[PDB]
C-alpha cells in the first residue's frame, strides 16, 4: 500500500520569472496566485 | 544494383552537446532498411538525380574517387558546385563550368566562368551526407575500417559534420567523377534522404550510440 | 530497498528552476 | 526588512505568530561581477555599399548579400537621420549593438515610395505577393529612404512584376519573362488579348511629388540560432573568471551562475551543451576555445522557526539544502 | 514552450526587445507557465487525495 | 441589354442603369474578343 | 461559444481573414477550447476519484 509521495515545493516567483525583476513586477498584477499555490503545496507536504 | 539500407547513415543533427540522455528530433534522414542503388563499376559514366539530400558511400583507401559534381542542370549556364580531392588539399568552388561529357581528372583539366567564391581545406569505408538546407549546404563525412567485400557493413556508426557552405545554390541534379591513370577525353552506393522524426541516444563522451526511426 | 529505484527520474534522481524536494520528517532508520 | 521575525510577521499578515515552522522567504545569494566574451572580430563589413552604392537593382529582381565574419555598428545606422523609414519587428534598434546573429542577409531594391507600406510582415499587394515576400515571422529591420536624387531623371529601368500564376513564398524570385496567359485564350509569345508582359516600368520622373518619387529600400534578416556567431556588436569583451557568480555573455547568449572548467569532451564542432531541462550547462569560450561548465549558485530557500510570539521573540533560521560553508555570503 | 512568444528564454526577450513590447511577450509567457503550474498543482492535490 | 443594345447613349445623354440583387459572371466580357479594353483597377477580374 | 472571437466556425475565420489577424483570433479560440477541456478533464478526475 503506498503511504506518502515525495514532498515537493516550488518557488513560484523564481520559477516563473527566473530572477527577472521586470517579470516579477508584471507577476505582481496577478495578485496572490503564487501565495495560494505555495500554500497548497505546503499543505500537501505536511500531509505526507 | 540494389541492397538493404541497414541502420547507418546517421549524423549529429545539431552542434548542441548532449550526453547520457535520449533526445528526439525532426530532420532529413534516409530511413532504415530502405533501398540504395549499387552501380556496375566492375568490368559508361553515370548521372543521377538529387531530390532533397543524397546519401553517398564508397570503399576507399587510395582515394580513387576525387569529389562530386552538384548543380540543377549542369549545362555551363548556371552556378553548379564542384569538389576536387586534390593531393595537396581538398578544394571547393561554385562557378558556371564547361562540363565535358567525361570530365574525369585525367593525369586535371577543369573550367571556370563567372565565379562567386572558392574555398580550400578499400580497407576503410567513406561516406557522405549532403543536405541542401535553405541557404546552407551541410556536409558530413565518416572514415572507418570495414571487413565487408561489397555489402554495406551492418555495424552502426554515426558522426559529426565536415563543413557548411552558405551559397545554398539550386541543387536539382548531381553527377559523380573520379581520376583515371591516363588523359583520354571521349564523348559505390547512393541513397535519398527524407523528412522523418528520429530518437537519438547520447552516451558519455557525447557519442551517439544508435537511433530508432519513428 | 533494492527493488524500487529512482534511476529513471529527473530532478528526483538529481539549480533546477526552483524545484525542490524536501526530505521526509522520518528517515528510513527510525521507520525501521 | 528588519529581521527574519519581522519578515515572518508581514508574510503571515498578522502581528502575533504561534509556535511552528513557516516557509517565508528565498535567500538567492547570486552576486553578479560583469564579464562578456566574443571572437577577435575587427573587419567592418561593407554596410556602406548596400546603403550608399549608386547601383541598386529593382524589386522584381531584388539583390541579396550575405554579411558574416564582421563587426556590426548600428548606431551609425539609426543615428543617420537620412533613413526616412526605419522599423524593426523582432528586435529593438538600440539592442542591435549588443547582440550577435550568426549570419546576416542584406537585401536591397528600389520601389515607389507609396509602395513602402508593403515591405512588412503580413503585407499584401503586388510588391509583397509578386515581387518581394517577407515571412510572417520575420526577424529583422526594414530601412528605406527617398531616392529621387539617384533613381529619378523617367528612370523606366526600374521594373516591378504585376502578376503571376500564384503568390510568391518568402524570399522567392521569379525573373521568368514568359507572357502570362491572363485568360482562356492560350498564347505563345503573343502580346494580344489576355496575354500581357509580366513586368512594367516605373514613371520615376522628378516632377512627381514625394511618395510617388522613388525610394531606396534595404532589408536585413537575422539567422537567430547562435551556435556559430562571428558577427557581434561594437562592445568589447573582457577577461573571464572562475568559481564566482557572475553575469556572463558568450556570443550574445547570456545567463547567471558559477563557472568552472568543463571536463566534458566536446567535439570541435560543438559550442555548448544542454541538460535535461534544455538549459545551457557548459559553453565553449569564443576566445580561448576551452569548455567551461555553468551551474546556478544556490537554491536559496529559507524558512523560519520560532515559538509563539506570546512566549518569546527569539528565532532561528534554516537554509534549505545549503552547505554551511556558503551561507555567510 | 514558447506559448506564442518569440522565444522561451526570458533573457532573450529582455535583451532583444525594449520594455514597451517585452511586457506583452512576457505576459504571454506568464500566462502559459502559470497555467502549467495550476494544472500541475491540481493534479498533485488529486494524487494526494 | 447594354453590350448588345440597338441604341447607345451620347456623352451628353447621361444614363445610369440600376443593377442589383442579381448573380452574373464577368467571364463573358473578360473573354469577349470584341472588348478590346478590359483594363481593371479595383480588383482582379478573376475575383468575380 | 466564440470566447470573444469573431466567430465559432474555425473555417470561417480562415476564410474571411488573412494569416496575420487570423493568428490572434484563432489563438483566442484555441485558448477557450483548451480551457474547456481542462475544466472537462478536471471534473472527470474528481468524479473518477
Ligand atoms: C564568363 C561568363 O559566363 N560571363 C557571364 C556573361 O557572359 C553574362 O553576360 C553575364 C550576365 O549574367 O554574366 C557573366
Ligand atoms: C546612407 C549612407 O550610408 N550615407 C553616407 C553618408 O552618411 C556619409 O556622410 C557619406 C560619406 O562617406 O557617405 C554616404
Ligand atoms: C554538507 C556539505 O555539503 N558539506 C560540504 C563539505 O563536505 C565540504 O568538505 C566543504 C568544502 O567547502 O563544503 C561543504
Ligand atoms: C528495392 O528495389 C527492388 C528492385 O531491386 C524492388 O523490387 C523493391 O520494391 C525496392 N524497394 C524495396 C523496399 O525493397
Ligand atoms: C530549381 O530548378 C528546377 C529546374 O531544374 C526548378 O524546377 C525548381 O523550381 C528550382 N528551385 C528553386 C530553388 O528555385
Ligand atoms: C567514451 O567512453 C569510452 C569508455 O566509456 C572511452 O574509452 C572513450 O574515451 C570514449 N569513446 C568514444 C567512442 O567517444
Ligand atoms: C584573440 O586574440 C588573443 C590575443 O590578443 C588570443 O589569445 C586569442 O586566442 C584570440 N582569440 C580568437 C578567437 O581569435
Ligand atoms: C501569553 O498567553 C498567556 C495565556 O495563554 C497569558 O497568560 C500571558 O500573559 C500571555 N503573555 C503575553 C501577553 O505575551
Amino acid at each position: 500500500l503506498p503511504v506518502s509521495m515525495t514532498k515537493t515545493s516550488v518557488d513560484c516567483t523564481m520559477y516563473i520569472c527566473g530572477d527577472s525583476t521586470e517579470c516579477s513586477n508584471l507577476l505582481l498584477q496577478y495578485g496572490s496566485f503564487c501565495t495560494q499555490l505555495n500554500r497548497a503545496l505546503t499543505g500537501i507536504a505536511v500531509e505526507q | 544494383a540494389y541492397t538493404n539500407s541497414f541502420t547507418r547513415g546517421v549524423y549529429y543533427p545539431d552542434k548542441v552537446f548532449r550526453s547520457s540522455v535520449l533526445h528526439s528530433t525532426q530532420d532529413l534522414f534516409l530511413p532504415f532498411f530502405s533501398n540504395v542503388t549499387w552501380f556496375h563499376a566492375i568490368h559508361d559514366n553515370p548521372v543521377l538525380p538529387f531530390n532533397d539530400g543524397v546519401y553517398f558511400a564508397s570503399t576507399e583507401k587510395s582515394n580513387i574517387i576525387r569529389g562530386w559534381i552538384f548543380g540543377t542542370t549542369l549545362d555551363s549556364k548556371t552556378q553548379s558546385l564542384l569538389i576536387v580531392n586534390n593531393a595537396t588539399n581538398v578544394v571547393i568552388k561554385v562557378c558556371e563550368f564547361q562540363f565535358c561529357n567525361y570530365p574525369f581528372l585525367g593525369v586535371v583539366y577543369s573550367s571556370a566562368n563567372n565565379c562567386t567564391f572558392e574555398y580550400v581545406s578499400f580497407k576503410n569505408l567513406s561516406e557522405f551526407v549532403f543536405k541542401n538546407i535553405d541557404g546552407y549546404f551541410k556536409i558530413y563525412s565518416k572514415h572507418t575500417p570495414i571487413n565487408l567485400v561489397r555489402d554495406l557493413p551492418q555495424g552502426f556508426s554515426a558522426l559529426e559534420p565536415l563543413v557548411d557552405l552558405p551559397i545554398g545554390i539550386n541543387i536539382t541534379r548531381f553527377q559523380t567523377l573520379l581520376a583515371l591513370h591516363r588523359s583520354y577525353l571521349t564523348p559505390y552506393y547512393v541513397g535519398y534522404l527524407q523528412p522523418r522524426t528520429f530518437l537519438l541516444k547520447y552516451n558519455e563522451n557525447g557519442t551517439i550510440t544508435d537511433a530508432v526511426d519513428c | 530497498f533494492n527493488k524500487v529505484t529512482l534511476a529513471d527520474a529527473g530532478f528526483i534522481k538529481q539549480k533546477f528552476n526552483g524545484l525542490t524536494v524536501l526530505p521526509p520528517l522520518l528517515t528510513d532508520e527510525m521507520i525501521a | 526588512a528588519l529581521d527574519p521575525l519581522s519578515e515572518t510577521k508581514c508574510t503571515l499578515k498578522s502581528f502575533t505568530v504561534e509556535k511552528g515552522i513557516y516557509q517565508t522567504s528565498n535567500f538567492r545569494v547570486q552576486p553578479t561581477e560583469s564579464i562578456v566574451r566574443f571572437p577577435n572580430i575587427t573587419n567592418l563589413c561593407p554596410f556602406g555599399e548596400v546603403f550608399n552604392a549608386t547601383r541598386f537593382a529593382s524589386v522584381y529582381a531584388w539583390n541579396r548579400k550575405r554579411i558574416s565574419n564582421c563587426v556590426a555598428d548600428y548606431s551609425v545606422l539609426y543615428n543617420s537621420a537620412s533613413f526616412s523609414t526605419f522599423k524593426c519587428y523582432g528586435v529593438s534598434p538600440t539592442k542591435l549593438n549588443d547582440l550577435c546573429f550568426t549570419n546576416v542577409y542584406a537585401d536591397s531594391f528600389v520601389i515607389r515610395g507609396d509602395e513602402v507600406r508593403q515591405i512588412a510582415p503580413g503585407q499584401t499587394g503586388t510588391i509583397a505577393d509578386y515581387n518581394y515576400k517577407l515571412p510572417d515571422d520575420f526577424t529583422g529591420c526594414v530601412i528605406a529612404w527617398n531616392s529621387n536624387n539617384l533613381d529619378s531623371k523617367g528612370n523606366y529601368n526600374y521594373l516591378y512584376r504585376l502578376f503571376r500564376k500564384s503568390n510568391l513564398k518568402p524570399f522567392e524570385r521569379d525573373i521568368s519573362t514568359e507572357i502570362y496567359q491572363a485568360g482562356s485564350t492560350p498564347c505563345n509569345g503573343v502580346k494580344g488579348f489576355n496575354c500581357y508582359f509580366p513586368l512594367q516600368s516605373y514613371g520615376f520622373q522628378p516632377t512627381y511629388g514625394v511618395g510617388y518619387q522613388p525610394y531606396r529600400v534595404v532589408v536585413l534578416s537575422f539567422e537567430l540560432l547562435h551556435a556559430p556567431a562571428t558577427v557581434c556588436g561594437p562592445k568589447k569583451s573582457t577577461n573571464l573568471v572562475k568559481n564566482k557568480c557572475v553575469n556572463f555573455n558568450f556570443n550574445g547568449l547570456t545567463g547567471t551562475g558559477v563557472l568552472t572548467e568543463s571536463n566534458k569532451k566536446f567535439l570541435p564542432f560543438q559550442q555548448f551543451g544542454r541538460d535535461i531541462a534544455d538549459t545551457t550547462d557548459a559553453v565553449r569560450d569564443p576566445q580561448t576555445l576551452e569548455i567551461l561548465d555553468i551551474t546556478p549558485c544556490s537554491f536559496g530557500g529559507v524558512s523560519v522557526i520560532t515559538p509563539g510570539t506570546n512566549t518569546s521573540n527569539q528565532v532561528a533560521v534554516l537554509y534549505q539544502g545549503v552547505n554551511c560553508t556558503e551561507v555567510p555570503v | 514552450s514558447n506559448f506564442g512568444a518569440i522565444s522561451s528564454v526570458l533573457n532573450d526577450i529582455l535583451s532583444r526587445l525594449d520594455p514597451p513590447e517585452a511586457e506583452v511577450q512576457i505576459d504571454r509567457l506568464i500566462t502559459g507557465r502559470l497555467q502549467s503550474l495550476q494544472t500541475y498543482v491540481t493534479q498533485q492535490l488529486i494524487r494526494a487525495a
